């Protein structure tokens, strides 16, 4: 996780019940960005052709 | 593939008909294969060998 500067205050509804309202700057210096690696496969599968 | 003959029959140009002739041989022929090409493995063995 990151140590995230949070503020505890209604802000105009944008956090209403159980919603958070982030600043651009965290979106700028690419905290929570997440790698992610897949895989893909294929096979020959000789055939009687 | 009788070029000659073909040169002499269409009066055209000397080997700068081979583009034309690749531009005839980029054109996909047999179009309606393209829709589905699965095929399946269909084999059986009777006799193994390790």
């Amino acid at each position: 996780g990151q140590n995230m500067r949070v503020a505890f205050m209604p802000w105009n509804g944008y956090n209403f019940e159980d919603s958070i309202l982030v600043s651009e700057r965290v979106v700028q210096e690419d905290r929570f960005t997440t790698i992610h690696i897949q895989e893909l496969a294929c096979v020959s599968r000789d055939t009687k052709l | 593939h009788d070029f000659r003959t073909l040169m002499r029959v269409t009066r055209l140009k000397e080997e700068v008909l081979k583009e034309a002739v690749n531009l005839i041989q980029s054109l996909d022929p047999r179009p309606g294969q393209s829709i589905q090409t699965s095929e399946p493995e269909y084999v059986i063995p009777d006799v193994l060998v390790r």
